[PDB]
């Protein structure tokens, strides 16, 4: 139980990675 | 800006700068030595001179051991030396 | 226009070095706890209170001088001058640990002094306060360190004492004895100085090599005016430069400079918490788990128990030397050795 | 291994609580717009 | 002891000569102080 | 809109919500307490207070609620072992459901307060806006301060119209629920002289009465009411976090160190009484004074109380826990049945030998036996081959005098080993390891989580009073400085003084 | 805003919002007793260190009895 | 009854009273003579 | 028209003048025999 | 096997470590620098217990 | 009784809740073998 | 090793075999990353210290900067009047352009000796 | 009581999860 703890975890934060670069808040000019 | 002090480039390029500080700073070191040279220095402070670290046949550190006899038993260790 | 006014006028000019009410703590206090320990470095021993020598004087170099913390028998002293154990002997209070305690105490009063000038200048000139802020984090550090860590413990003895080498101790002591590298407070410390350095360095590389030019000469500082009203770099092609290599940037400049604030401020308060458990001993030692298997099972071995064979080892080699005062007796075929070494 | 059993009920919260927290503020600020 | 006028003759001579040297230049600073 | 971290500003001109928030916060507090309360008493195990008492079990309210009186359950039983006691309505479940009560009361008010925020009294008449008068404010609750503190020392702790509070011999063995006289004399300033904290708050109570009086009657100077902007209520919160950390750091001292307040039989021993070797000095003592009386070495120990040899143990500590090995101590080395006996290690010469006790800071540690004279003697070898001390060489054995093995003599020498080995954590008890499945490791005490806790809030509590304070003096610029502050005044020499544009040159 | 029974009668408690004494007011006599406080403090604390050690006052668990 | 700790004590107490005093004698004396003009 | 002595002159001598004291100290340390 | 001494020591997760304790071993002292990718070893239960990945990684 | 005036929205934009994520997730990574034990 | 405890495990071998703490360059990268942590404090404190004024106490000061506004966001000569006066003037910048070489190059070149 | 271990954490999310996913549509629905 506590290795698919520790994966799943580790696997949340390589999805967060995703959509924070490819769907982040794009940059805007002035 | 500046704050009205005389710049420090002025003030030790200058010649009466180098007039003083020629004998003040030479004193100094002399002075400093002579505290070691003298012995004055490992008086003052208590720190041992090489020949009174231990007794002769002794191979045990005087380290204190009591809060409030401490002064006294440092005190033993020393006439463990004279 | 009373002599409060008058007073309060006299420490607030603008001179080269300003002083202003805080400095009437700091700088008594700050010159001190330096000439403290400038003066115990070079001419004050530690024989009685570790057996050790700690001075110039003594045959010691930069590396190996110390003022170091007064014996375990004094317990949490405070080793005043004119306190019980020195009697007022300006001797016997250098050799009992007398210059510790000294230092350590006007170092205290003078952080808060410089805190405190930090509030006192800040208001003066009309900035914000976030400066002083930031310097709480040293503050956490040197009391949760220096204070409060032996406070827990018997006495001063186990405190750092003040020097190179002696520090370095300190870190060795910490490992064995504490497991410290294991403890998260101080990973996140880690992460946190760290991570501090990294945004130093990419932050002035980001700046330097984003620069405009706006002047004609291969050296580029000299095209900076710091009254331009102009950002002098290019925020926008930083952007897309860090997007593209690492795939998100800093948009936001107040951001990026708070963030600098933060990381490594935080950082060090993490440290500060985990040495305050320290204090207690309430360290972060063991894995249960680990050590139940271990016990059964004499094939299972994880870099956790070869780690715990080495502070096994530190704790027996150097606890006699280090420890004086309880005459630890190890006779050889008790020290924890492997094969051959 | 003979680890704590409390061990997943704790790590699922300190997960879940504030992720939701964030969540939720997140969302009903999109809808503002 | 002797050894501590040995130490302290050196800054004595020292303060007397850079007080000698700028005592003129500093009755001016002392005066302009109203 | 508002940062998350801002979400509660919304209160700070807000007095009618502000009331609010600080009566759900006094609601969920004392909800907290009652509710760790009964967790405590549906876990205590109220049958043992010689070997497992309420420290060795977990407890954390239930100590507090005795130091002041509350001593006994309406099941019948009192954590002193009497029984077939009547606590009457203040039991521990009586104490409980008080604050629960409470707590829902609180709600309620809270409720009230939110929805009628708008009341006259908030509004100052002559303007309209809503203000407090934070000085008068002071006043008065700092009366209330003086006459409740002065009614603690003058009625409860005295037992004038109350229990007392718990005191205790020296040695933590026969404490109990005492009314206490003040000590007026200098040694009320003893931290370890109950009478002391009644004088205290005898005192102090008074004082607090009479400033009370002076802050309610006496306008704030202007010169101060401008310093520490008297105006506004975030100065306040900065002094008040600061006098809260200040009294964070002492509560934490004093439970680490000791003190007449943190009595060892709701807490346990300190590091120092082990350090010290504090109860061992006195077991020493009595096993003397009894052998000066021809007692056999039976009988000399036999008569040490268990209850005072369980003090003689590093597993109680609060020095040997560790931060994530959680739960009660009893988690860790057992459930204490019973004293083993003193064990008294000889060689084969009569000589007898001592076992060097581990120190705290130490979580593994050699087995080194050594004679009156300092002199090692005997050890457990770790390299067998150059071993010249083995137990197996120097005949080493064990007798037993006290307890369940008083009069017992072991001569095997993997036994006489096994028996050294607990002899350096002290007196050697038998454990219920079984019952809870304890794992072996030792935990720390109440005392050592209440230390931790406290100090370590003490810390954080003091960035909030430099970020609050940071916050008071310098509002003006909360959201940035001026646009238009002119270069004139940040560079040198254009003023005299700092910031006075007045002192311009 | 809303007037109430006890609100009425708390009414002058909270009314003399801005009002100061002028200039210095007490403060010198508040200095006193800060002064005053501190060394108090500071007895307590080298009491508590055995710093300050005085006649009759044995600052151990050996003073419970 | 007055034990060589509490007569430290109080040489302690004065030696901070002169150290503090004697330091504030000096800063109001220089800034009665070097006022800044308004 | 500078002022000789000054708060600047006092931080610097306050420094300064022990240093070389010390500096001289420590010379003479280098020839110590045991 | 870490040092050689056919003493393996155990890196991952399924296999008793947690994220602290775990690690990707480094390859047997018995190959020293020499050059052991996974077509130099008979299988890959030899590369594993050689320790092959880390130097591939 | 006038509705009350001091309400004001509350703002988390998406790189705020990405930070906060990623921070929580970290963290629960880290402590996470220590609550195991 | 590729993992938290054995990089521990190594860091604690490496001091045994080598005694980094006593060797030089180790003593540099401290100083190169303590120092950095510092500047990075220091710089971001420093800036954050002299933001203009540009939002009300309901907004995150954040929303004052705009991706690609043209004018700088904090007032330097603010700032370095403050942190000249905190040390002396001279031991404060005002060339931005050196300020942020100074922060790029101290932990480069500190954990270049390390390294 | 000698009751199933993962019976808390079932529970729990069991609570949690659904409560949550109202909650989030709720709020946002007020503040539009
Ligand atoms: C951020 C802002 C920073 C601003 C800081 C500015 C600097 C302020 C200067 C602070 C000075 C602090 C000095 C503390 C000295 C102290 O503690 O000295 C210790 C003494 C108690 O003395 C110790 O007492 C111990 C317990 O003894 C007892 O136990 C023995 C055996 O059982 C005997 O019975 C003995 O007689 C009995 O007294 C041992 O004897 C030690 O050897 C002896 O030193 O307490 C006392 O002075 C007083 C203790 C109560 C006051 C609490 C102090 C508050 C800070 C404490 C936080 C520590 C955290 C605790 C967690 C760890
Ligand atoms: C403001 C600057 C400052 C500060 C904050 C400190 C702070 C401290 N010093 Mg340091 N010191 C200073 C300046 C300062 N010092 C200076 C300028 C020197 C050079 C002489 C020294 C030399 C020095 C030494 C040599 C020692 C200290 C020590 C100490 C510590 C104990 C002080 C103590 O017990 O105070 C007690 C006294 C006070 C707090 C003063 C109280 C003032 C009250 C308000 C006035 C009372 C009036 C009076 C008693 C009435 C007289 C009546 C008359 C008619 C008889 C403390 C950390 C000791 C230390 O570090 O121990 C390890 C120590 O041994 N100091
Ligand atoms: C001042 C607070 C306080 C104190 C000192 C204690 C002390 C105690 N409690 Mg109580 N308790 C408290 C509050 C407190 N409690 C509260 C608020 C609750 C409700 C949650 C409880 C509920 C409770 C139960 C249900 C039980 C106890 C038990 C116990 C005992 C064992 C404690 C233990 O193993 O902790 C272990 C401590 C830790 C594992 C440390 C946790 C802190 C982590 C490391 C930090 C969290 C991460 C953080 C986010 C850091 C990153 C931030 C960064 C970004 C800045 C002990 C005597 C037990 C007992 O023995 O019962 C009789 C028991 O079963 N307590
Ligand atoms: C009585 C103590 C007290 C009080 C009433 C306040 C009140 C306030 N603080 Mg201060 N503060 C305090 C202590 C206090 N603080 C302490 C001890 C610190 C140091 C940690 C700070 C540091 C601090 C900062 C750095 C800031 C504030 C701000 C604020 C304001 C907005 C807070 C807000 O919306 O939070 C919103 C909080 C949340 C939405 C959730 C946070 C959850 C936290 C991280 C952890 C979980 C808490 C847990 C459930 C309960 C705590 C238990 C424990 C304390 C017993 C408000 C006036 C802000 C401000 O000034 O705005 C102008 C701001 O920027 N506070
Ligand atoms: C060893 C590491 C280290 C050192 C030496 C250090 C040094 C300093 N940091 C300062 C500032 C800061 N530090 C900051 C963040 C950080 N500081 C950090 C790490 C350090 N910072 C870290 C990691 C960070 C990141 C959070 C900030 C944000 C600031 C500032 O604003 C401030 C500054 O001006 O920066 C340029 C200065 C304040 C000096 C002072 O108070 O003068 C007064 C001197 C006093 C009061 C004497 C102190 C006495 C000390 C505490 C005890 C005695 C020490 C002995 C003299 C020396 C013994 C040393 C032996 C062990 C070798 C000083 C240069
Ligand atoms: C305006 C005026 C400015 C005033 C400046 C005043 C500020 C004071 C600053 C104090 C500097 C502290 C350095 C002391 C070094 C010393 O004297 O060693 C003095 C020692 C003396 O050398 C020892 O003498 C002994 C006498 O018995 C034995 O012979 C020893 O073998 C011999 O090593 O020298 C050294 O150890 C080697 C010299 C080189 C050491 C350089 C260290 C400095 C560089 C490290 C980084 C800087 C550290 C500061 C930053 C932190
Ligand atoms: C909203 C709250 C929910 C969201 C938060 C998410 C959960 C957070 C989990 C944090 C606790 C993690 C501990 C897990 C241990 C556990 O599972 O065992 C559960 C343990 C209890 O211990 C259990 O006891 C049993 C017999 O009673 C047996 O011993 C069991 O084996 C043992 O596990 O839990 C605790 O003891 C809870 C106490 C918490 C109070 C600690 C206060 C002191 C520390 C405060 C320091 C503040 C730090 C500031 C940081 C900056
Ligand atoms: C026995 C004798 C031995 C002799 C040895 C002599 C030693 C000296 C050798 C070193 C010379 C290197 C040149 C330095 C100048 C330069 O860098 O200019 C670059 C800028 C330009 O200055 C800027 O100068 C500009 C004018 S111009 O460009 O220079 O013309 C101006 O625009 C700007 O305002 C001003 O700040 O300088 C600075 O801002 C200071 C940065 C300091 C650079 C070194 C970093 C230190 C790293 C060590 C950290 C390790 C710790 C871990
Ligand atoms: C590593 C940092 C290097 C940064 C380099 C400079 C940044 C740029 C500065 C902006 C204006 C440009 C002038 C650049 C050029 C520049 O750097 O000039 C260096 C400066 C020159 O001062 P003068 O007035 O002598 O200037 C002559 C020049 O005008 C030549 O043109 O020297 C000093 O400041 C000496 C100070 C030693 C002071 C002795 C110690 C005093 C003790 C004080 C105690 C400390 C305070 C305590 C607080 C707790
Ligand atoms: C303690 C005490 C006190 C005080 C004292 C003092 C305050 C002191 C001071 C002191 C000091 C004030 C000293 C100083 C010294 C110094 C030194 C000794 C220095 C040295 C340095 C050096 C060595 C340097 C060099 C270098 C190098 C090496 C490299 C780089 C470059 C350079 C140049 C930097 C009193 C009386 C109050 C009383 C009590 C006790
Ligand atoms: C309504 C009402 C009622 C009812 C009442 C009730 C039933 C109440 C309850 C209440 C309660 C029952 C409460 C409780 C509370 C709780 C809480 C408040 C808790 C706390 C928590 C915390 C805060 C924690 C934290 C933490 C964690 C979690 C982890 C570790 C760390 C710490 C410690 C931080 C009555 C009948 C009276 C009457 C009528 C009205
Ligand atoms: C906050 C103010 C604190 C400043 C206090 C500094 C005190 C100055 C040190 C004075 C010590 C001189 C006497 C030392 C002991 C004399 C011998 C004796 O006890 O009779
Ligand atoms: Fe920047």
């Amino acid at each position: 139980m506590e290795t698919i703890t520790y994966v799943f975890i580790f696997a949340c934060i390589i999805a967060l990675f995703f959509f924070a670069i490819f769907f982040r808040e794009p940059p805007r000019i002035t | 800006g500046t704050t009205g002090e005389r710049p420090f480039s002025d003030i030790i390029t200058s010649v009466r700068y180098w007039v003083i500080h020629s004998i003040t700073i030479p004193a100094l070191f002399i002075a400093g030595w002579l505290f070691v040279s003298t012995g004055l220095a490992y008086d003052v402070f208590g720190t041992p001179r090489p020949d009174s670290y231990y007794a002769q046949e002794q191979r045990s550190i005087p380290l204190v051991t009591d809060r409030f006899e401490a002064k006294q038993q440092v005190e033993t260790f020393l006439e463990q030396l004279k | 226009r009373g002599w409060f006014d008058i007073l309060d006028d006299w420490l607030k000019r603008d001179r080269f070095v300003f002083v202003g009410w805080s400095g009437i703590l700091l700088f008594p206090c700050a010159y001190l706890a330096l000439g403290g320990w400038l003066t115990g470095t070079t001419f004050v021993t530690s024989w009685y209170t570790h057996g050790l020598a700690s001075s110039y004087l003594e045959g010691c170099n930069f590396l190996t001088v110390a003022v170091s913390t007064p014996a375990n028998s004094m317990g949490h002293s405070l080793l005043l001058l004119w306190g019980p154990e020195a009697q007022g002997d300006f001797t016997r209070w250098c050799q009992l640990g007398g210059l510790w305690t000294f230092i350590a105490l006007h170092g205290a009063f003078g952080l808060i002094g410089f805190m405190l000038r930090q509030f006192e200048i800040a208001r003066l000139v009309g900035v914000r306060p976030y400066n002083a802020i930031a310097f709480s984090a040293p503050i956490a550090v040197f009391v949760s360190v220096f204070l409060i860590y032996p406070l827990g413990q018997s006495s001063w003895f186990f405190a750092p004492s003040f020097g190179v080498a002696a520090i370095f101790r300190f870190l060795l002591f910490f490992q064995g004895f504490h497991n410290w590298t294991l403890n998260p407070f101080h990973m996140m410390g880690v992460a946190g100085v760290l991570g501090g350095a990294l945004l130093c360095a990419i932050h002035g590389a980001t700046v330097e090599n984003t620069l405009f030019q706006d002047g004609e000469g291969a050296s580029t500082f000299r095209a900076f005016n710091p009254t331009q009203a102009e950002e002098t770099y290019s925020m926008v092609t930083a952007n897309r430069f860090w997007s593209q290599i690492f795939g998100i940037a800093f948009s936001n400049k107040r951001w990026l400079h708070f963030f600098m604030l933060f990381v490594p401020v935080t950082g060090l308060w993490m440290s500060a918490i985990g040495v305050v458990g320290l204090a207690l001993n309430l360290r972060s030692y063991d894995f249960i788990s680990q050590e139940i298997r271990a016990a059964e099972d004499p094939e299972f071995e994880t870099f956790y128990t070869k780690n715990l064979l080495l502070n096994e080892g530190i704790r027996a080699w150097m606890a006699p030397q280090d420890q004086p005062h309880e005459n630890f007796v190890f006779p050889e075929e008790v020290l924890p050795r492997g094969n051959a070494l | 291994m003979e680890v704590n059993q409390l061990g997943l009920i704790a790590t699922a919260l300190f997960v879940l609580v504030p992720s939701v927290f964030l969540i939720i503020l997140y969302v009903q600020t999109e809808s503002q717009q | 002891d002797w050894r501590v006028l040995v130490v302290l003759l050196p800054v004595l001579l020292a303060a007397g000569w850079a007080v000698r040297n700028i005592l003129p230049y500093a009755v001016k600073q002392v005066q302009k102080l109203l | 809109g508002l940062p998350w971290y801002r979400v509660h500003t919304v209160l700070i001109n807000d007095p009618g919500r502000l009331i609010a928030a600080h009566l759900m916060h006094t609601a969920l507090v004392a909800g907290w307490a009652g509710s760790m309360a009964l967790y405590e008493l549906a876990t205590f195990d109220p049958s043992d207070p010689v070997l497992n008492p309420m420290w060795r079990q977990g407890m954390f309210v239930l100590p507090f609620m005795a130091r002041l009186g509350v001593t006994g359950s309406w099941s019948g039983w009192s954590i002193t072992g009497e029984t077939g006691i009547d606590p009457g309505f203040w039991s521990f479940e009586g104490v409980a459901l008080a604050h629960i009560v409470l707590s829902g009361l609180l709600f309620l008010a809270a409720c009230w307060h939110w929805v009628y925020w708008d009341l006259e009294l908030f509004r100052d008449p002559r303007t309209g806006e809503p203000a407090l008068d934070l000085p008068k404010m002071f006043g008065i609750h700092l009366f209330l301060a003086g006459l409740l503190c002065f009614g603690f020392g003058a009625f409860h702790l005295t037992g004038l119209f109350g229990p007392g509070m718990w005191v205790s011999d020296p040695y933590g063995l026969t404490g109990s629920v005492q009314p206490v006289a003040p000590e007026w004399g200098p040694d009320g300033f003893n931290p370890y002289n109950p009478g002391g904290v009644v004088a205290h708050h005898i005192a102090a109570g008074i004082v607090g009465i009479i400033a009370g009086l002076f802050h309610i009657l006496v306008r704030p100077p202007q010169r101060l009411y401008k310093a520490l902007r008297m105006g506004n209520i975030e100065t306040v919160l900065s002094s008040s976090i600061a006098a809260v950390f200040f009294a964070a750091f002492v509560v934490a001292g004093t439970m680490w160190y000791g003190s007449a307040t943190t009595p060892i039989e709701l807490f346990g021993p300190t590091r120092y009484q082990w350090d010290s070797s504090y109860f061992q000095q006195e077991i020493n003592r009595r096993v003397q004074a009894s052998l000066a009386s021809g007692a056999t070495l039976e009988e000399a120990w036999s008569a040490i109380p268990e209850k005072l040899a369980f003090y003689d143990y590093i597993g109680n500590n609060p020095a040997k826990g560790g931060l994530f090995r959680t739960g009660p101590m009893n988690k860790g080395d057992g459930i204490a049945q019973a004293w083993k006996g003193h064990a008294v290690f000889r060689n084969k010469e009569g000589e007898e030998l001592f076992v060097r006790r581990m120190p705290a800071f130490f979580e593994s540690f050699p087995v080194i036996l050594t004679d009156k004279n300092g002199v090692v003697k005997a050890d457990i070898p770790f390299r067998r081959a150059e071993s010249k001390y083995s137990f197996e060489q120097q005949g080493v054995t064990v007798s037993f005098y006290g307890g369940e093995l008083n009069g017992q003599t072991f001569t095997d020498p993997p036994t006489v080993k096994s028996y050294a080995r607990k002899a350096i954590f002290g007196e050697i008890f038998e454990f219920d390891t079984e019952t809870l499945n304890s794992d072996g490791i030792f935990r720390t005490s109440p005392r050592g989580w209440f230390t931790f806790a406290h100090a370590v809030f003490a810390l954080l509590f003091f960035f909030g009073h430099i970020w609050h304070g940071a916050r008071t003096l310098f509002r003006d610029v909360f959201s940035g400085i001026d646009p238009e502050l002119s270069p004139e005044q940040v560079e040198w020499g254009f003023y005299q003084k700092v910031g006075d544009v007045t002192t311009r040159r | 805003a809303r007037r109430t029974w006890l609100g009425d009668i708390l009414r002058p408690l909270n009314s003399e919002y801005g009002k100061v004494a002028p200039g210095w007011g007490t403060t010198p006599l508040m200095a006193v007793f800060m002064g005053l406080f501190l060394v108090f403090l500071l007895i307590i604390l080298e009491i508590y260190n055995s710093t300050l050690i005085l006649d009759g006052v044995n600052v151990s668990w050996k003073a419970l009895g | 009854t007055i034990t060589p700790s509490l007569k430290g004590f109080f040489i302690g107490l004065l030696s901070g009273a002169v150290v503090l005093g004697l330091t504030f004698a000096v800063l109001i004396a220089i800034s009665q003579i070097d006022k800044v003009q308004r | 028209s500078y002022p000789i002595f000054t708060v600047r002159w006092v931080a610097v001598h306050t420094l300064a003048v022990p240093t070389i004291f010390f500096l001289g100290a420590i010379a003479a340390m280098q020839f110590i025999q045991r | 096997d870490i040092d050689g001494i056919r003493e393996p020591v155990s890196g991952s997760l399924l296999y008793g470590n947690n994220i602290i304790t775990g690690a990707v071993v480094p390859s047997s002292n018995a190959i020293g620098l020499h050059f052991y990718p996974i077509w130099e070893a008979a299988s890959l239960d030899e590369w594993l217990y050689n320790g092959g990945p880390y130097q591939l990684i | 009784m006038e509705p009350n005036p001091n309400r004001q929205p509350v703002e988390l934009n998406r790189t705020s809740l990405y930070l906060g994520l990623l921070l929580i997730l970290v963290l629960a990574l880290l402590f996470s073998s220590y609550f195991f034990n | 090793p590729l993992g938290i405890s054995g990089t521990f495990n190594f860091m604690i071998v490496f001091q045994a075999e080598h005694n980094i703490l006593m060797h030089p360059f180790h003593q540099l990268g401290v100083a190169g990353v303590f120092g950095g942590a510092l500047f990075c404090a220091m710089h971001g404190s420093l800036v954050t210290s002299s933001l203009i004024r540009e939002t009300t106490e309901t907004e995150s000061a954040n929303y004052g900067y705009k991706f690609g506004q043209e004018e700088e966001t904090y007032n330097i000569v603010a700032a370095h009047g403050y942190f000249g006066r905190l040390i002396f003037q001279y031991a404060s910048f005002n060339n931005s352009r050196s300020l942020h070489f100074f922060l790029a190059a101290w932990p480069v070149v500190g954990v270049w000796f390390t390294a």
